[PDB]
């Protein structure tokens, strides 16, 4: 049908961990342990805090995450006591090194920053700084040994309200995992063929450079290319960078992708399609997704409940007015209703084949679950965009941007 | 089987043959009370109508009788502004009918479209229209100007929709003597 409705639970989409653990379930993350883990030296630096707080640093930071005593119950498969038991990496965290400074930010962070003998560097202080001076210290740490990871003084006083006490503790370990150099997942690469190896380059704009968070069908590579603009990538920044993401997946893998996926926020531009099938020729397949998180679609259900509508719900349409061969590539348009994903997704798909719907649904799924921060449900987004964004919100401060392809995507996360 | 807040065009749209005037945008929001239903570009409007009476049109806004042959697939923009013009047309023309036995607080009004229905910030239902494939499609959605069990916006949306057509299922937007979009409530198959 042209126009119809269909469940894609999330059981089809999963990640991978150590020894090819899979699970539809990121969160799981503390059950089959970090896929490709490392060892975390951690370094606690709590700026313009009153006591409490520093009690609070020391649970969360050293009772919680070290002391086996302090039997804390983690969200799945838990057994007790903190980062070195469930997860099987290396926790160190000293609380008598905790630094106190009394804040000019980022100086003052970095005069407290040892690299020498710490991988990661939690910076606690109040929402202010921590906005004020987040991407400022991602920039300015880049190509340095130590990744930063930002926490807030709400959250440290929400471990004493017991249900935020059993939810935030994961999304910070998880995030020091990844920050440490570990993985603590790849995404199921089989996915990638009920679509019909390639790229998921994902286009941000930093306000100005156009950034490509390109990455491998696993997001196990990924590598950042600024291209500046002289919203749409123009026709030489698009090649440009194409020919960059393509040089690079042959670097890595040895072949040219023979499919790229492409992430925008807005539809596919003409220069855009110039430039992809003038770089891509006619012999490697793209699909290009301009995604947007909120739909005038409101599906109801039944009357025999409250007109509610099962979870997973996805509407395809197949634009039926679609011909490649004369420049016509909307192919079709999938809403993916979502209470999980926080929020609704629409999905104009442009492709040079039949590419099927579902297909992109589910890349757009695999691709929400990807994503390390997977919890905190808040900030549950695809992938290649977030990240293309967080790219392009701290390429503002870096200064050397020729050091761009060498950034981690843990630099920025 | 669901059900959704779509209606649409069981048929691609046919080319819509608009008039058109040169002179802007506060004058087509004005005329679409009488039935000139028009959209502002390269500092002309181009425009549908139902007056039947030439002289009537000029007086109530020379004219270029059929002057373009839209496409509306390819006029997107053009025919969204037009369809909408003439939706707020045909709720105007039903107001009166609506607020005949209602108290002064519970009387519709139009401030897209939107109907500013029940107000303490006002909850009442916009209307939204996008062309694709050729085809147009009409959401109508429960808004303020918050967060509510599915049933009270379903119920919200068919009294708004029954108050303008009558019928929750169908509604008719009539663009000219000779073009009307005839939309019906699409329920996705599963």
């Amino acid at each position: 049908m042209s126009e119809y409705a269909t469940i894609l639970p999330e059981n089809k989409i999963n990640v991978i961990f150590r020894s090819n653990n899979k699970y539809h379930v990121p969160e799981f993350i503390t059950v089959f342990k970090p896929y490709e883990g490392r060892d975390i030296n951690l370094q606690v630096l709590v700026v313009n805090g009153d006591n409490e707080i520093y009690d609070l640093t020391k649970l969360l930071f050293y009772e919680i995450y070290v002391k086996d005593d302090t039997k804390y119950p983690w969200p799945y498969t838990k057994t007790r006591g903190g980062i070195s038991r469930v997860f099987g990496i290396r926790y160190n965290f000293d609380p008598s090194t905790i630094s106190r400074i009394n804040i000019d930010f980022i100086s003052s962070i970095s005069n407290q920053l040892d690299m020498n003998r710490f991988n990661v560097a939690v910076i606690i202080a109040n929402r202010k700084l921590t906005k004020e001076f987040h991407d400022k210290t991602k920039a300015a740490l880049i190509g340095s040994r130590i990744r930063t990871q930002f926490v807030t003084f709400t959250t440290l006083k929400r471990l004493k309200n017991r249900k935020y006490k059993a939810t935030i503790p994961l999304p910070l370990a998880v995030q020091l995992i990844a920050k440490a150099g570990g993985t603590p997942w790849i995404v199921d690469s089989s996915i990638y063929n009920d679509l019909s190896n390639g790229m998921l380059m994902g286009i941000a704009f930093a306000r100005t450079y156009s950034v490509g968070y390109f990455t491998t069908l696993n997001n196990y590579y990924q590598r950042f290319d600024v291209q500046p603009i002289n919203l749409y990538v123009p026709k030489e920044a698009m090649v440009k960078t194409l020919e960059s993401g393509i040089g690079w997946y042959k670097n890595i893998i040895g072949i040219t992708p023979p499919l790229l996926i492409i992430f925008k926020t807005s539809p596919m531009h003409k220069d855009e399609k110039e430039a992809i099938e003038a770089v891509l020729g006619k012999d490697i397949k793209w699909v290009f997704i301009h995604a947007q998180y909120n739909t005038p679609v409101r599906i109801f259900g039944n009357k025999e409940d409250d007109y509610k509508v099962n979870r997973g719900t996805v509407i395809i349409k197949k634009r039926k007015r679609w011909n490649p061969n004369n420049g016509d590539y909307l192919h079709s348009e999938i809403v993916i209703t979502a209470t999980g994903t926080p929020r609704p997704i629409t999905l104009n798909v442009y492709s040079s084949f039949d590419v099927n719907p579902i297909g992109v649904a589910e890349l757009t799924l695999s691709q929400i679950k990807a994503d390390w921060e997977h919890p905190d449900i808040r900030k549950r987004k695809i992938t290649v965009l977030k990240y293309a964004n967080r790219m392009a919100k701290i390429i503002q401060y870096i200064n050397n941007l020729s050091s761009v392809p060498s950034v981690d995507v843990r630099d920025v996360l | 089987v669901l059900e959704s807040n779509m209606f649409k065009t069981e048929q691609e749209l046919p080319e819509l043959i608009v008039n058109c005037i040169e002179i802007a945008h506060k004058v087509v929001k004005e005329i679409s009370k009488y039935g000139i239903f028009g959209v502002v570009r390269e500092k002309k409007i181009f425009f549908t109508t139902v007056i039947e009476d030439d002289d009537f049109l000029k007086d109530r806004l020379d004219i270029k009788k059929n002057c373009k042959k839209i496409i509306p697939e390819d006029n997107k923009d053009y025919f969204s502004q037009i369809f909408l013009n003439a939706l707020r047309y045909v709720i105007y023309q039903k107001l009166e009918d609506i607020n005949k036995d209602k108290k002064e607080n519970e009387r519709w009004t139009i401030n897209g479209v939107y109907i500013c229905k029940e107000r303490y910030i006002c909850v009442g239902a916009k209307f939204t229209i996008k062309v694709f494939d050729n085809k147009a499609e009409l959401y109508v959605d429960r808004k303020l100007k918050s967060v509510v069990e599915p049933k009270t916006r379903y119920e919200f949306i068919r009294e708004i929709i029954q108050e303008i057509s009558g019928n929750f299922d169908y509604i008719n937007i009539k663009l000219s003597k000779d073009y009307t979009v005839n939309m019906t409530r699409t329920k996705l198959n599963e």
